[PDB]
RNA sequence: AGGUA
């Protein structure tokens, strides 16, 4: 309830008392998959065709 | 609000459209360097070519995923350690400045993999950056696709841009200490080891003065094959014997082919090592000249290193007449003074005046100190003493233009002379103290004043230049060369400025890279010397000296008749290279950051009694 | 004289012998946080003042007050060690005695009934360490001191924009202490206008008639009346034969019956002497003369009292005759000269609209709140609260004492709101500066400018708390009972502390310690702003106040302050100055007797400075105070000048006195630009500290006063002998003559050793005595950071060649020896921070634990069973420090990845790994853990073996601190048993705890041994309880923010060493970065084979003026001469003779040099531990203006047997061959900054993106890019840069669909793409169009 | 917030 109790705060205050950048400027995008992560699906999609074409056709 | 910014709009260009594969670290000099090429660190190479590592990885088979591959590059193994030389090795690299004024704050180079950890800078290129070695930090960009690499290559190289974009003269020029080791090595004494030797070629000069044999700089007779430029563009070697010193023969050596020997056969400065720049790069052309200023670079730092110049506390010889010179202003101030007591003498005439006695004695403490360091050597020739240039470091560097002007000298050596104090008005009584004599606390503190003057100025004065490059962007944005040519005779009456009573600035220089709008007679006769309308390179404008032509009409690119941009011809040439301007180009940008970036550099009788013509003329 | 100073003599020049010791450079904060928090018998400023500002506080109706008696400060419930430690802050609660008193209901007053509460707890208040600064966070903050513009008047002018019109004006501003400014400005009509704050002008009269003043009442108060009698025709005028200044002749000038200054002429000073000494009575006058002048009073019939002149018209021949005809014989006109008094009053109040107090109410209520009907009561009350309401408008002590002295009253006290006779001073005095008689004042003199130092504002901030607090108050006593009630219910300290919390954590003015120096921090705490709350916004220049003011001379450091947008505005107080009691700056000047110099002193003020001539600290004197030379250079009214010896007044105390102590630190100041000097002093306090600290060889002699007067330094508080010296204790056995009356015992000094800084640098202090030396107070037990042997050592000394080699000394770049990196000088310790936490989810609490799924086996090794890593465990980056995992959620799967789970029969982990990984690009040892666990949660292993390391390590404390004193109980025990029957052949064997049960026969002695008995069983019950309230600290948890289960610290301590691109520079301001640390071989060595540690490029110093990086360097060469030659001599180990001759000798050699002889040391001990001490070299004091002369340097250098010109031929380390002409060598003091190069970089190319945009940016782990920002565009546009420039906006930056396919691509080797659209713009469109309008994007 | 160019 005391987490609760408090209230958001705005990005557009500074970080570090008038620094002028903002607090929005720091935040990561934590909803979008890493080029990373997205190389390993796109080689791991193309290794299972490659291993279901390896098989049978059934 | 979020729309509105400043500067500009914020996520599209400032502030501040970040931008991915990139790094940023220190710079560090790096004199070893080829032009073409800068030192990058081994971890931001790593870092930066991540992805290239793992396709190359991949390629050779050595992981089998990208992620193995990132556990190799990871663990950092010796393997994936050749990839890397291997991917760095043709790609070209974008350092940046902090601050960008002009088009060459970005410059392509050839990475090179250093142990350490900060950037290794071309020496000859930290002029264009405006970049000193006191904890400058510049970017690195990759340019990741293949147009992009070599859009690098053709454009952003350090090679391709050894001219400034708003003169034609070069960029990267001989700065301070390679100057100093040229001057040196060119300036000559009156006796030292060796004089009188008769040699053939520069290689005896190199190999007397590496055994000890005799000094860098002595008068001897060499015999020397000059290469002449002559008939349709043919070396036309001549061997014959010059008079000169052996440290202009060794220099001569790294000379290229083609150029006049009288070029060196003088005392380099700043202006000189320039001038002489700019006289190989238009003979010869591109590769000889960055081939050129890479060895002139080499041998400049070689030989202020065997110089051994080093700035003493005697090397600031006090003249002698300092004392003299005070007492005696400090003489008339006080009978000034008196007078103005005795109400003769208004207090503003009477501040004038002494005003004007501080400035003569301060003029005159100047020349004697000048006269006292520049001939300071009086040794002798053979036993009859001379008096010829000095050998004093402080002077060196002060004549040959590296660091440090007679002004700068005057506040060391001599006298530091008047400032002013708040509400801008010049002191009545000066510093008459130098750096070599301490200032007392109380001139100290009046000095302070000027230092914070200076600092304000130079701040508000960037933040200035900033905002009206700026807009000079903004109004010049749009521009650019759409058409080879449109036709059209109007244009601009181009004279030679005399502003006040003399010449300034010269018809040719103002008319160099320029087209013609007339076909402009001779002085004299009726006789056109310039054809319809055309590029006025180097010899065009040495035959209008030759026929001294009052006017020219030239095509401005405010009279071009294209719309929608502007004709290649009404432009000029002035880019990179002699040659006219290519369609495409925008000319708006460059214009707008040459105007742009001296901005900091901008911190600002017989007169209508009586004409008196200086000259004799019609 | 100090064993420290025994230890080390620095060789000190200057020729002029200080007679003011250096004060202590913190006195500043210190004396304002002793007035902030000290009791106070009467009104004073600090705490008492605010209580009694604000109490009593009266109730709305009931009659129930609430009255202030007196506040008592609670000891802290943490230390400043564990508050550090813990993270809490260091502070004491605030406790008030209050008074609720109820008098009779409803009567007038008078008390019935009074209840008190006792130390009522209204907020707690942070206090002031002994270094000066306050822990609030577990950061040792500071509080700057704030120069802003003083309570008063100003009288300045207005120039540069004139209305269109010229003729600048003036204004004159009454800024209160407290409450809304008071502004009174002219217009080019000669019109005076009334200002309240910043709103519309009113004309001047509107505030007189509010204050309930007639306009004939106006004219009296501001001009001069001129008296008219009405006699003969016409009437006849009384005129004043000093009157008449600048006037033409409109009027025949009688005199003694006839006309001495005919009509038309010019009236001089001959004819005003004449009408003076003839002593003009009265004088017929023209009517025409008369048509012109104005009446002053109203004037009505005195037969039927019908109106016929009222106040302030022109007079005329029909009102004239009027008047004649009404009755009256007396005429009261007004003087109006153009150069007296001009027509300034009149013409405002001919523009007046108002007449009356009422009109002039409406007028202000409407012009400060614009509408807002003027209801008659509302605006009384505004209007009286603006500029007369104590609780509302104050002036304070400082400003009402400048309101006096701007009108020149003997009065430097009074109230402190506004009385109209203050009101009408403050209009005259501005008429007369129209007039031209009175003088503007600077708004830029330190006399106009107060210095509000920490506990001025914190005592201002309190007292707005006080006030929100008693609006909350005084809401209570009308709504909550209005009779008996306890009051300790109905005072919130939430508000209070809260706020007060909010000024001292996040302020403009409350910053982190500066901590890598001790000299940052002193200059930190000395640190003067212009900036904050009340000051100056940096929308400025404003170049007034960024420029040196000549008053700053002695006061405020000129040659210190930031190159940023803040330069002039971020001073530094010099080294002598000291607030004023107002809060004004004075500093200390010899007084100086007409003859003889005296050795008193005076500290004078800014505006006292101007009324006295004072001579330059230059000044030679021989004897008492006899000046040499007739005329002496002085300086008066702010201008230089030669005045006779027989004039001067006061003399500079000292020639340091112009500068701080970041300025005077730097020797040959007097050698520099201003310029390179101003660079070198902000750069000293950017030193790291250095593992091999040494010391500075030239200094300046505030090398030992910076060091002790800084906290980083234990020095002996009651001095002894030494009784155990250790790395981390140092326990001194106070002398007889300094220990209070019964068992005093000794004096434990705990060193601090590697904790973190704020700037991630390592503070450790080591022990500099030995076992049994005798030490003093004010002696330097133990070297801090960047200090030995008391001497602040921010650098090291290193030898320094000045010469370019093969131009990697370029631009300003040093070229380093690998002897320096080998001798491992400028290796650095950096203490990093990292926190782990333990946070409890919705999806689970998370949890510490050493298994780690889908985790190497090499990270679970350095952990323990607990999660945590060996204190001591050696990491690098990407190694798993604290083993978190958190809670794993809903876990959505793609098809390959359910069919990999169907193959390999794998299913997903219910919980994620989420352990605290080392970043990347640091390594370092972890030296300490520390575990935070809130009360109420369970604990863990590692938490309860830290809780027993630190109650173990306090129980040793206490063991020892107790063993130590019952060891003198037992040994005075014994003295009594002994005696009174000899008892020490049987007890001299027995244990000493075995000695209490000997009894004695009825006397003295027994009663002494019962007492002392008694005393051990007291000792024991000590050493219980304080064990006791010590293992309740270290027992209970912290209490966190809520939503963290546990918190684990981890200290990372980095041995980084000095490399290629750090940036290091000197002290005079030569700068650079180290280009490249070639092998020992290839440096340039002297003649004997001493290789060159640094080269420096010499074209640095002809071009940036700062010659006296030479001087210092020759100066070195002459220091290490001489330390050569004394090592020569130790190693020879000639005879205590020889070494100490040759000492007296280098201490003698100079001019006049107050540096004092030796023998006054021991004979052999002390001069060989000098020997030692300068066998590196004997360090050399210069004064900063009164240093050692080029004479003095070369005779030193003789004396070391080196090279008069300093300069020595080297001969190149690569090819073996001696360069022409000799080079520059010597030892220069040199400092790396904190300015590393490992630090510097980041480099990406995939990681951090943001939210609302797509650029890449975030993290202190991995950074962001580089901004590409518009000069870079354009750079790339002035080429033919186009795809470069796409790569730049879309693939690299903002299209997250391009820089997939690009990563894409890389990775499969191709190199094309997709030029796409960047989000950015997409961003645009949407928020273009979330307005009301419209942008599409179209097809052709 | 402080510091760097």
């Amino acid at each position: 309830v005391l987490k609760i109790a408090k209230e958001p705060i705005s990005m557009e205050t500074p970080i570090g008392d008038d620094e002028d950048s903002h607090l929005g400027d720091f935040i990561e995008d934590t909803t979008l998959e890493l080029p990373l992560d997205s190389a390993t699906t796109e080689s791991l999609r193309a290794a299972t065709h490659d291993v279901l074409a390896g098989l049978t056709a059934r | 609000d979020m729309i509105k910014g400043k500067q500009g709009r914020f996520r599209q260009n400032l502030l501040g459209k970040r931008v991915d594969y990139s790094g940023r670290s220190v710079i560090t000099v790096g004199p070893y360097l080829r032009l073409h090429q800068c030192g990058l660190p081994k971890k931001m190479a790593l870092e930066l070519f991540k992805p290239f590592i793992y396709g190359k990885l991949e390629l050779r088979g050595l992981a089998t995923t990208i992620k193995a591959a990132k556990k190799m590059v990871e663990r950092e193994e010796a393997v994936v350690w050749d990839i890397l030389d291997e991917v760095i090795r043709e790609h070209p690299v974008l350092l940046n400045r902090a601050p960008t004024l002009h088009r060459l704050g970005i410059q392509a180079f050839e990475p090179v993999l250093i142990e350490g950890k900060a950037i290794q800078l071309h020496p000859l290129v930290c002029a264009a950056y405006n970049a000193d070695f006191d904890g400058d930090q510049m970017a690195v960009h990759v340019p990741l696709t293949l147009e992009a690499q070599l859009e690098a290559r053709a454009l952003m190289m350090s090679t391709n841009n050894i001219l400034s974009p708003a003169n034609g003269e070069p960029i990267i020029v001989p700065s301070q200490d390679v100057v100093l080791g040229l001057y040196y090595m060119t300036r000559d004494c009156v006796n030292a080891k060796g004089e009188g030797m008769v040699l053939t070629g520069p290689k005896e000069a190199e190999r007397l003065y590496r055994s000890g044999l005799a000094s860098l700089h002595a008068r001897v007779k060499v015999r020397i094959t000059e290469y002449e430029k002559d008939a349709n563009g043919e070396l036309v070697a001549k061997t014959s014997l010059k008079d000169t010193t052996v440290g202009r023969a060794i220099l001569w050596m790294i000379v290229p082919k083609g150029l006049p020997y009288s070029i060196v056969n003088q005392a380099l400065g700043k202006k000189a090592i320039s001038k002489m720049l700019n006289t190989c790069y238009r003979i010869l052309g591109l590769k000889p000249t960055v081939i050129f200023a890479d060895q002139i670079m080499y041998t400049g730092f070689a030989y202020a290193a065997r110089s051994g110049a080093s700035v003493g506390i005697d090397d600031m010889v006090i003249p002698e007449k300092k004392h003299e010179i005070i007492s005696e202003a400090e003489a008339e101030v006080a009978e000034i003074q008196e007078q103005f007591q005795s109400g003769l003498v208004t207090a503003g005439e009477r501040y004038n005046k002494v005003i004007d006695i501080w400035a003569a004695a301060n003029d005159r403490v100047s020349k004697a100190m000048m006269d006292n360091l520049q001939t300071e050597t009086v040794i002798n020739r053979d036993g009859q003493e001379e008096k010829q240039v000095s050998f004093n470091s402080i002077y060196m560097m002060a004549d040959s233009g590296a660091r440090g002007s007679a002004a700068q000298i005057r506040q060391l050596a001599g006298m530091r002379g008047l400032m002013a104090k708040p509400d801008g008005s010049i002191i009545e009584t000066p510093i008459t103290a130098n750096f070599r004599e301490g200032l007392n606390v109380l001139q100290y503190f009046i000095s302070t004043h000027g230092a914070r003057k200076g600092l304000a100025d130079t701040a508000l004065k960037t933040a200035n230049s900033g905002y009206l490059t700026r807009r000079l962007v903004d109004v010049a944005q749009d521009l650019v060369v759409t058409e080879d040519d449109c036709g059209t005779h109007e244009g601009i009456m181009m004279t030679p400025v005399i502003e006040g009573g003399d010449v300034k600035e010269p018809l040719r220089d103002r008319v160099l890279g320029r087209v013609t709008a007339e076909d402009v007679l001779k002085p004299g006769t009726a006789d056109i010397l310039v054809p319809r309308n055309t590029l006025l390179h180097e010899q065009w404008c040495d035959l209008l000296e030759e026929n001294s032509v009052d006017a020219v009409k030239v095509r401005s690119v405010v009279s071009c008749d294209t719309d929608f941009g502007v004709c290649a011809h009404c432009y000029g040439r002035d880019l990179a290279r002699g040659h006219i301007i290519n369609k495409g180009e925008a000319i708006g940008v460059i214009a707008a950051q040459s105007i742009g970036e001296p901005g900091t550099q901008l911190t600002m009788a017989a007169a209508e009694s009586s004409i008196q013509v200086k000259n004799k003329g019609s | 004289y100090s064993y420290t100073e025994k230890k080390r003599i620095r060789k000190d020049f200057g020729k002029r012998p200080q007679v003011l010791d250096v004060p202590y450079l913190l006195s500043i904060q210190l004396d304002s946080f002793q007035k902030f928090i000290e009791q106070d018998p009467e009104g004073q400023y600090g705490l008492e003042a605010a209580f009694r500002s604000v109490f009593p506080i009266q109730s709305y109706s009931g009659n129930s007050e609430l009255q202030y008696v007196s506040y008592r400060l609670g000891e802290p419930v943490f230390d400043v060690q564990e508050c550090q430690i813990r993270g809490v802050t260091y502070s004491a609660p605030l406790r008030v005695k209050l008074r609720l008193v109820i008098y009779e209901r409803e009567a007038p007053e008078g008390t019935v009934k009074d209840i008190k509460e006792q130390e009522v707890y209204m907020g707690e208040i942070p206090l002031m360490t002994d270094n000066g600064t306050f822990v609030i966070n577990g950061t040792e903050r500071v509080i700057v001191s704030q120069l802003h513009r003083s309570p008063g008047v100003f009288f300045d002018s207005d120039k540069g924009k004139t209305h269109s019109s010229g003729k600048v004006l003036y204004n004159a501003r009454i800024i209160p202490y407290r409450g809304s400014w008071l502004d009174f400005e002219f217009d080019p009509k000669d019109n005076l206008f009334v200002r309240i704050d910043r709103r519309r002008k009113l004309p001047a009269t509107i505030i007189l008639r509010a204050l309930n003043y007639t306009t004939e009442q106006i004219l009296d108060l501001f001009f001069e009346k001129v008296i008219f009698e009405i006699r003969d025709n016409k009437l006849q005028m009384e005129l004043v034969p000093e009157r008449l200044r600048g006037e033409t002749a409109s009027f025949d000038i009688e005199a003694n019956g006839k006309v001495y200054v005919e009509k038309g002429r010019r009236i001089t000073a001959r004819h005003i002497r004449q009408l003076e000494k003839d002593d003009v009575k009265l004088i017929e006058v023209p009517v025409e003369y008369i048509a012109g002048k104005v009446v002053a009073k109203d004037y009505i019939d005195e037969s039927t009292g019908e109106l016929i002149c009222a106040a302030n018209m022109e007079l005329s021949l029909d009102l004239l005759a009027k008047l004649s005809q009404s009755g009256h014989k007396r005429i009261e006109t007004l003087f109006t000269n153009d150069l007296d008094h001009g027509p300034y009053i009149s013409e405002t109040l001919r523009v007046d609209p108002t007449n009356d107090r009422l009109s002039a109410l409406v007028e202000i209520y409407r012009m400060m709140r614009p509408g807002e009907p003027p209801t008659r009561e509302a605006a009384e009350s505004l209007f009286e609260n603006l500029f007369f309401s104590e609780d509302r408008y104050d002036l304070s002590a400082v400003g009402r004492m400048k309101f006096n002295r701007s009108l020149l009253r003997e009065e430097i006290e009074g109230s402190g709101i506004l009385s109209k006779d203050d009101i009408i001073d403050v209009m005259k005095k501005l008429i007369d500066i129209r007039n031209g008689k009175g003088e503007v004042d600077d708004i830029d003199h330190l006399g106009n400018r107060r210095i509000r130092s920490v506990g001025e504002m914190a005592e201002n901030q309190f007292r707005v708390g006080l006030v929100r607090v008693e609006r909350a108050v005084k809401e209570r006593l009308s709504l909550g009972d209005l009779d008996t009630l306890m009051p300790q219910d109905m005072i919130n300290a939430k508000p209070i502390s809260a706020a007060v919390k909010e000024f001292f954590g996040s302020s403009q003015l409350s910053q982190f310690m500066d901590q890598n120096n001790p000299l940052s921090e002193i200059t930190h705490k000395r640190r003067i702003s212009a900036l904050g709350p009340g000051g100056l916004t940096r929308e400025r220049a404003g170049f007034e106040v960024r420029d040196v003011h000549p008053t700053h001379y002695g006061r405020v450091c000129p040659i210190e302050t930031p190159e940023g947008p803040n330069i002039g505005l971020i001073n530094s107080l010099s080294v002598y100055a000291q607030t004023n009691e107002y809060g004004f700056l004075e500093t200390p000047y010899r007084k100086v007797t007409d003859g003889v110099v005296t050795d008193e002193i005076h500290y004078l003020s800014a505006i006292e400075e101007g009324n006295y001539v004072i001579a330059q600290a230059n000044s030679n004197l021989d004897e008492e105070g006899h000046f040499v030379e007739d005329l002496v250079t002085c300086r008066s009214k702010g201008e230089s000048s030669l005045f006779s010896r027989d004039q001067v007044d006061y003399m500079d105390v000292s020639t340091q006195q112009v500068v701080s102590v970041g300025a005077s630190l730097i020797p040959f100041l007097e050698h520099d630009d201003a310029n390179r000097a101003l660079m070198g002093a902000n750069m000293q306090r950017q030193a790291v500290p250095t593992l091999r600290a040494d010391k500075p060889l030239v200094g300046t002699g505030m090398e030992r006063a910076v060091a002790v007067d800084s906290g980083v330094t234990a020095v002996a508080k009651r001095g002894g002998v030494v009784q155990y010296v250790d790395a981390s204790r140092i326990v001194i056995k106070v002398n007889e003559d300094e220990m209070y009356p019964g068992e005093a015992g000794i004096d434990i000094y705990n060193l601090t050793k590697y904790t973190r800084s704020n700037q991630n640098t390592c503070i450790n202090q080591m022990p500099c005595v030995s076992l049994g030396e005798p030490v003093e107070r004010g002696d330097v037990l133990a070297d801090g950071p960047s200090t030995d042997l008391g001497e602040l050592a921010l650098g090291q000394n290193m030898r320094v060649a000045f010469m370019p080699w093969n131009g990697y000394n370029f631009e300003d770049s040093i070229l380093v020896s690998e002897r320096v990196v080998q001798e491992d000088r400028f290796t650095t310790i950096h203490i990093q921070e990292l926190a782990c936490v333990s946070r409890d989810t919705k999806l689970g609490p998370e949890e510490i634990t050493a298994d780690i799924p889908n985790v190497g086996e090499a990270a679970l090794s350095k952990l323990d069973e607990s999660g945590i890593v060996y204190i001591g465990a050696e990491v690098t980056g990407g190694d798993i420090l604290v083993g978190k995992v958190t809670p794993k959620g809903e876990t959505q799967l793609t098809p390959e990845e359910k069919l990999l789970r169907a193959i390999f029969g794998e299913k997903a982990s219910d919980v994620k790994d989420s352990s605290l990984r080392v970043p990347n690009g640091v390594s370092g040892t972890v030296i300490d853990v520390q575990v935070f666990t809130r009360d109420g949660v369970e604990k863990d292993k590692r938490a309860l073996e830290i809780e027993e390391m630190q109650l173990k390590q306090a129980k040793k404390d206490l063991s020892e601190e107790l063993q130590i004193l019952e060891a003198g109980l037992f040994s005075r025990i014994r003295a009594v048993l002994v005696a009174g029957g000899v008892e020490a052949e049987k007890l001299d064997k027995l244990p000493r705890d075995r000695w209490l049960e000997l009894g004695l026969t009825d006397e003295e002695k027994q009663n002494q041994l019962e007492q002392l008995a008694e005393q051990y069983d007291e000792l024991k019950h000590e050493f219980e309880k304080k064990l006791e309230a010590k293992r309740r600290k270290i027992t209970q948890g912290d209490d966190l923010a809520p939503g963290v289960l546990k918190i684990v610290k981890v200290y990372l301590a980095v041995k980084r060493r000095i490399q290629p691109g750090d940036k290091m520079a000197g002290r005079h301001g030569n700068k650079g970065v180290i280009s490249k640390i070639n092998p020992i071989e290839d440096m340039p060595y002297d003649e004997n084979g001493t290789p060159v540690d640094i080269v420096l490029n010499p074209l640095g110093v002809p071009s940036r003026m700062n010659i006296g990086q030479i001087l210092e360097t020759h100066l070195g060469m002459a220091a290490k001469g001489i330390g050569d030659k004394i090592n020569a001599m130790l190693k020879q180990q000639q005879e205590v003779a020889k070494l100490r001759e040759f000492i007296q000798r280098a201490y003698d050699l100079g001019a006049d040099v107050r540096q004092k002889v030796d023998l006054s040391t021991f004979s052999d001990e002390e001069v060989m531990r000098l020997a030692e001490n300068l066998r590196k070299g004997m360090p050399i004091a210069t004064p900063v203006f009164d240093g050692a002369k080029e004479a003095e340097i070369k005779e030193l250098l003789k004396l070391g047997d080196l090279p008069t010109s300093g300069q020595i031929r080297l001969y190149d380390g690569r090819t073996g061959e001696q360069f022409e002409r000799p080079v520059t060598v010597g030892y220069m003091y040199m400092l790396k900054l904190n300015h590393l190069v490992d630090d510097k970089m980041h480099a990406r190319s995939t990681g951090s993106y943001s939210l609302v945009t797509q650029q890449p940016l975030g993290g202190k782990a991995q950074f962001g890019g580089q901004r590409f920002g518009e000069m870079e565009v354009w750079a790339l546009e002035a080429y033919g840069a186009a795809y470069t420039l796409q790569e730049m906006l879309t693939v690299k930056s903002d299209d997250v669909n391009g820089r997939t396919k690009m990563y894409k691509n890389i990775v499969d080797g191709n190199h094309q793409m997709e030029p796409g659209m960047p989000e950015s713009f997409n961003v645009l469109l949407k928020e273009i169009r979330s307005l009301g309008i419209n942008i599409e994007l179209e097809d052709e």
